[PDB]
């Protein structure tokens, strides 16, 4: 099991090559964090891959150097540039070299001869190499390393110190110069280093934390100050200061974040014009046909499952039933009657007499076809609904064709007129009852969704979050939106009014739509964060004053300016020492 | 949109059995009949509810009206006896019927062929011990197991199949009675009575 | 003219099975394919109607389990997918031929898919024999304690046939499976020729080898 | 520039990429092979109803339009100016002039001042040194 133990301060290094002296320079850049848990490792009586993440502190404590190799890269079957690095009697040995890699690749160690620990030879990482796109060639002591792909670079950062300590990363702190700097460009997710077989070391993971550096007079850092670690520390950062006196300081904002979301649009009342298309009274033909916009409407389409119902539902795009949790944005209901065969001929990419002449659907159409039988009702026989026999080609995505000018075969012009090679382009169905099942008048619609990228019109058949009270939420109702606290209000609206509103024109009351209440608003918290301090001189220890808030969302004081944390109240009442506010004072003694 | 079969279909051969597929609210035109035998996927017999497809027997009729329709057999067979389906049609998917288990009478009725084998010297060795009772060729399908524990009643590890038809249009069937290494040698008969029509036979054996 | 499928897949209740069924002897874009369970001794129950040319589905509601039926161009082969799986999931699932219009038949299926969603791990079977007691001897090998259905049990691999008898399985008080299998042979034959079971389990891979004497 | 008259006969060894579950960051290259699924149902790594194999090759023909006739397309990259320079104009390096004002140039690094001796001590892998205000105070001859 890997072992875990405390980073200390170790993993900071020289962010570029630039030079300084006497400053305190804040710098931003992927390092390892302070007191961050670090896993650990051994060589003992073990070299599993671990993810790259972003990059990589690497340490290994050393007395007999056991540790000398590194393989990283996305794949280890060599379809990419897996960089090796082989440190070999003291003779730095660097490759990308390209090679099919065993599971268990290592370095041999034989026991006391004239040779060493021998298998200098011993090397089966792998079969064999094939590319190469770099080459190159050159407890008491610890070794620390960092590796991360930037730029198409692969940076490497060392250290060689000695040390006193057998158990763990020594406490102590000096930072990291660029070794090298390979711009292979391959990428990492993986990686496993190479042991010598008969060497404890470790792994941490480079994070984007804000540092303040100092960069002592020869130019090299003595000290960093991790800002995000603790409330003393994000002062530093503000200040540019390793010592910050005493007095209060601002230093960050927070802002609660809200809990999920609310969206509110009044039941039964939002409907869409279903019925009016598939209970239309006389569909339009189906040459041309009816698109009726389907928009502003909550999906009605649950209450369909009752009914006379379909000769078919067939949705081309995308799942029937996910239609429930699947709100629309540009629907267009396309209704016409036809022929029985013909509901075949209606689908993206259909070849026949409907979808190349009188209608089309386009190969990438997405929505819910839908038809069903008129042999009840349009058909009695019923010439009304009519078809176009020909056309001078097929039609384009939806494309509406009226044209009554009269067909025409030959190139002899018809000039507008029935006769020999004229023919009137549109023909119409007789609906007698009796014809065929595949001669039966059938009720189409056509639902075009165009599912994601817009803002939706259309509103799922649930779409409908429920309400919470005095709990920070994000929320929408009827459209607005809104990010605040919601609670009972007793402001009392006129009947046909939306919003409650403000001085700042701001957004404060509401009414729920689906049952009607007054509801407040009010923003998250906010407040600044302040962190009071003795003098760094006499205590590392702060106490944080959040300005402005109820202490919820947070040793716990609640003040008359706000929550107060880490300092112990006192009745006793003394010199006002650390200005807060509102009389509150405070003072590091007993 | 939804239709419902006859559960079961007992008749005699030679004599004609219909079956209703009453569909609620309204029925279409088409309707397709399912004959499934068992273990077995059911078979088109129908179409439109007008048409059977060809090598199916034409003693095989369907039809509908009003919003019933009825799977109608002339002259039953002793191999045409299955689980019958109806389709919906158009009216959103189709819900078949419940299905219609039909039977067929008038088939001669003889004895269940009994042989009760042991407890295996395999078994006892893990230390289980089951009595298999092994039932061949009765008509019809019913039997009751009543395992004798020397004269007395086992009122507990009592496994007997349920029956079902042979390729001899007999019924096979078995009955397993699970036991300890010890109670199967500490009795002295272990009977398996198999009550056929009220009367069962017995073929318990002496360890 | 056939109508290939997948293998019976036993899953657990919240897992996902896919399942196909492979056309051939027909014309597979002209055909649409239908989709019908048949739950343990209960009504067929239709799941979909695929399109082999339209990726789109109609789906009886019902039972949701996110099915999506997916057939294939190059080798016919249509999947259904129930995913979100349910101990009632357990079930045949008949891939069923259909027309391209409003028409709607299925006169051919496939042999249907066994499918079984439960909470306990195939276990494989303890195969023990039947010692044998009109000049004949029945001797035979009983397989106890299986999950799930079926077994097929053979007789000197094929070599012995007449006589055989395979007796239905039965699910017994502890939630698994026996059968018993039977061959009827002559008694004087008794010790002069071995007889030999051959067990086959497909969902638990149990390959068992067995002889019977006196 | 155009590949037509050459890399076109047409060719179908020059391929792209029809599908990605999402758009490629900055010299991204994806090498997978799998499958672009469009179902629910899992492709397995074979195609079928909503599975395409996303990398597909125009047949480049010198036929086709100069819509489709292959250009072949290279991006030169590099990376300006504060790092040492490798690829380099047509300018060979000057001698270096001290206590007088001139404009300079040193590794790229480019700005006009007045250079002089100076006794700061760098550590060895540096270049630049800056003072308070982030102007390039003293470099280092790289020579
Ligand atoms: C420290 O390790 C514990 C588990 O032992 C883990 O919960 C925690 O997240 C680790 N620290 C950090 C900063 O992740
Ligand atoms: C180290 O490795 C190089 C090849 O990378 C090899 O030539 C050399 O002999 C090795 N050993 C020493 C001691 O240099
Ligand atoms: C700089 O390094 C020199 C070693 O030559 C040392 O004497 C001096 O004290 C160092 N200066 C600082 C500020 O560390
Ligand atoms: C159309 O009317 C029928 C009753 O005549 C009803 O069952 C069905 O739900 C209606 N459809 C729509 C879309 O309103
Ligand atoms: C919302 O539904 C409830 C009952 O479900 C009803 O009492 C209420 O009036 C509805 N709201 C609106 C705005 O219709
Ligand atoms: C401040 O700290 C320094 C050490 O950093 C110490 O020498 C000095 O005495 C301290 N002064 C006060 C007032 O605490
Ligand atoms: C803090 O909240 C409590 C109840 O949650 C309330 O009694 C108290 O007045 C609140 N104080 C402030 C300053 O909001
Ligand atoms: C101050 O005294 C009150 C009792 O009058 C007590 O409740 C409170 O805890 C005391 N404050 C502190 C900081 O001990
Ligand atoms: C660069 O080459 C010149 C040769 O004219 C030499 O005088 C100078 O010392 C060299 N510097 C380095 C760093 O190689």
């Amino acid at each position: 099991p890997p072992a875990y133990t405390n980073s200390f301060t170790r993993g900071v290094y020289y962010p570029d090559k630039v030079f300084r002296s006497s400053v305190l320079h804040s710098t931003q850049d992927l390092f390892l964090p302070f007191f961050s848990n670090v896993t650990w490792f051994h060589a003992i009586h073990d070299n599993p891959v671990l993810p790259f993440n972003d990059g990589v502190y690497f340490a290994s404590t050393e007395k007999s150097n056991i540790i000398r190799g590194w393989i990283f890269g996305t794949t280890l079957d060599s379809k990419t540039q897996s960089l090796l690095i082989v440190n070999n009697a003291t003779n730095v040995v660097i490759k990308v070299c390209e090679f099919q890699f065993c599971n268990d690749p290592f370095l041999g160690v034989y026991y006391h001869k004239n040779n060493k620990s021998w298998m200098e030879s011993e090397f089966r990482v792998y079969s064999s190499a094939n590319n190469c796109t770099f080459e190159y060639v050159s407890f008491k002591n610890l070794r620390e390393f960092v590796f991360k792909n930037i730029d198409g670079y692969f940076k490497i950062y060392s250290k060689h110190t000695p040390i006193n300590l057998v158990r763990d990363l020594p406490q102590g702190f000096s930072a990291l110069e660029p070794l090298v700097d390979l711009p292979i460009g391959i990428n990492i997710t993986r990686f496993q280093t190479l042991l010598a077989l008969h060497a404890a070391y470790y792994v941490g993971y480079l994070q984007p934390r804000t540092f303040l550096l100092k960069y002592n007079e020869n130019g090299t850092i003595t000290d960093a100050v991790d800002c995000a670690l603790d409330p003393l520390s994000e002062t530093k950062c503000t200040l540019k200061s390793f010592t910050v006196e005493k007095g209060i300081y601002q230093t960050s904002n927070f802002r609660v974040q809200p809990t999920e979301s609310i969206v509110r649009f009044p039941n039964i009342t939002n409907l869409c014009p279903f019925g009016e298309v598939f209970n239309a009274t006389r569909f339009a033909s189906v040459y041309a046909w009816n698109r009726k916009r389907i928009s502003n409407c909550v999906a009605d389409y649950s209450v369909l499952y009752n009914s006379a119902s379909f000769s078919t539902f067939k949705c081309y795009g995308v799942s029937p039933t996910k239609l429930n949790d699947l709100c629309f944005t540009n629907v267009y209901a396309d209704s016409f009657v036809i022929r029985g065969d013909e509901v075949r001929q209606i689908a993206p990419g259909q070849t026949g007499k409907i979808a190349d002449y009188n209608y089309k659907l386009p190969d990438d159409f997405t929505g819910c076809v839908i038809a069903w039988n008129s042999n009840n009702l349009d058909s009695k026989g019923n010439y009304n609904y009519l078809y176009r026999l020909f056309r001078k080609s097929n039609l384009k995505p939806f494309e509406r064709d009226i044209s009554t000018e009269i067909y025409q075969a030959g190139s002899t012009p018809c000039n507008g007129v029935e006769g020999f090679n004229c023919y009137f382009p549109l023909q119409s169905y007789g609906f007698q009852p009796t014809n065929g099942v595949g001669y039966q008048p059938y009720r189409v619609v056509v639902l075009s969704f165009e599912l994601l990228h817009a803002p939706a019109t259309v509103c799922g058949p649930k779409k409908s979050t429920n309400l919470v009270k005095n709990k920070c939420v994000n929320f929408n109702f009827n459209g607005l939106t809104g990010t605040g606290v919601l609670t009972e209000s007793n402001k009392k609206f006129l009947p046909f009014q939306q919003f409650g509103r403000d001085i700042a024109d701001t957004t404060d009351a509401v009414r729920d739509p689906q049952t009607l209440e007054i509801l407040d608003i009010t923003p998250c918290s906010f407040g600044g964060v302040s962190v009071i301090t003795p003098g760094t001189n006499t205590s590392n220890q702060v106490a944080v004053l959040y300005q402005d808030v109820n202490c919820t969302e947070v040793n716990v004081f609640q003040t008359r300016a706000g929550c107060l944390i880490g300092a112990e109240h006192v009745n006793n009442s003394y010199e006002c020492d650390i200005p807060i506010g509102a009389g509150i004072c405070a003072s590091y003694q007993t | 949109i939804v239709l419902t079969q006859s559960p079961f279909q007992s008749v005699s051969p030679k004599e004609k059995v219909t079956i209703t597929c009453r569909a609620s609210q309204s029925i279409s035109s088409n309707l397709h009949w399912y004959q499934q035998k068992p273990d077995q996927s059911p078979k088109l017999l129908i179409k439109y509810a007008s048409q059977s497809i060809s090598g199916i027997p034409s003693r095989f009729s369907g039809s509908g009206s009003g919003t019933d329709f009825t799977l109608t057999i002339n002259s039953l067979e002793a191999e045409d006896f299955g689980i019958y389906f109806c389709q919906q049609t158009n009216f959103w998917p189709y819900i078949f019927g419940q299905g219609t288990k039909l039977e067929i009478l008038k088939r001669t009725v003889a004895a269940p062929s009994v042989f009760i084998f042991p407890p295996s010297d395999e078994q006892l060795k893990s230390g289980t011990a089951s009595v298999v009772c092994l039932l061949n060729n009765f008509y019809p399908r019913e039997a009751k197991v009543q395992w004798k524990v020397d004269n007395a009643l086992q009122s507990g590890n009592s496994e007997s199949v349920t029956e079902q038809d042979s390729k001899d249009s007999t019924y096979s069937l078995s009955s397993t009675l699970t036991l300890s290494k010890a109670d199967y040698e500490k009795h002295k008969v272990y009977a398996c009575e198999v009550t056929h029509q009220g009367l069962s036979s017995t073929k318990s054996f002496n360890r | 003219v056939q109508l290939v499928q997948s293998g019976a897949e036993v899953k657990k209740p919240g897992a996902t099975v896919k399942i196909s069924c492979k056309v051939s002897g027909y014309s597979f874009s002209n055909y649409y394919i239908h989709w019908v369970k048949q739950a343990p001794g209960k009504s067929l129950e239709w799941i979909g109607y695929i399109d082999p040319f339209n990726g789109g589905t109609s789906d009886n509601l019902k039972f949701k389990g996110a099915a999506t039926l997916t057939a294939d161009t190059s080798t016919d082969t249509a999947y259904m997918e129930l995913s979100s799986l349910r101990s009632e999931d357990t079930a045949v699932y008949y891939c069923a031929r259909s027309e391209y219009d409003p028409y709607y038949v299925m006169d051919y299926w496939g042999q249907g898919t066994t499918v079984t969603v439960s909470s306990a791990s195939t276990k494989g079977p303890s195969v023990f024999p039947l010692a044998p007691s009109g000049g004949t001897a029945a001797l035979g090998c009983l397989v106890k304690d299986y999950f799930p259905e079926p077994v097929t049990v053979s007789w000197n691999s094929g070599a012995l046939t007449s006589g055989v008898h395979t007796f239905p399985a039965v699910l017994q008080s502890s939630g698994l499976y026996s059968l018993s299998s039977v061959v009827t042979v002559p008694s004087s034959s008794l010790g002069t020729q071995t007889y030999i079971c051959n067990v086959n389990h497909k969902p638990s891979n149990t390959k068992v080898d067995k002889k019977v004497e006196p």
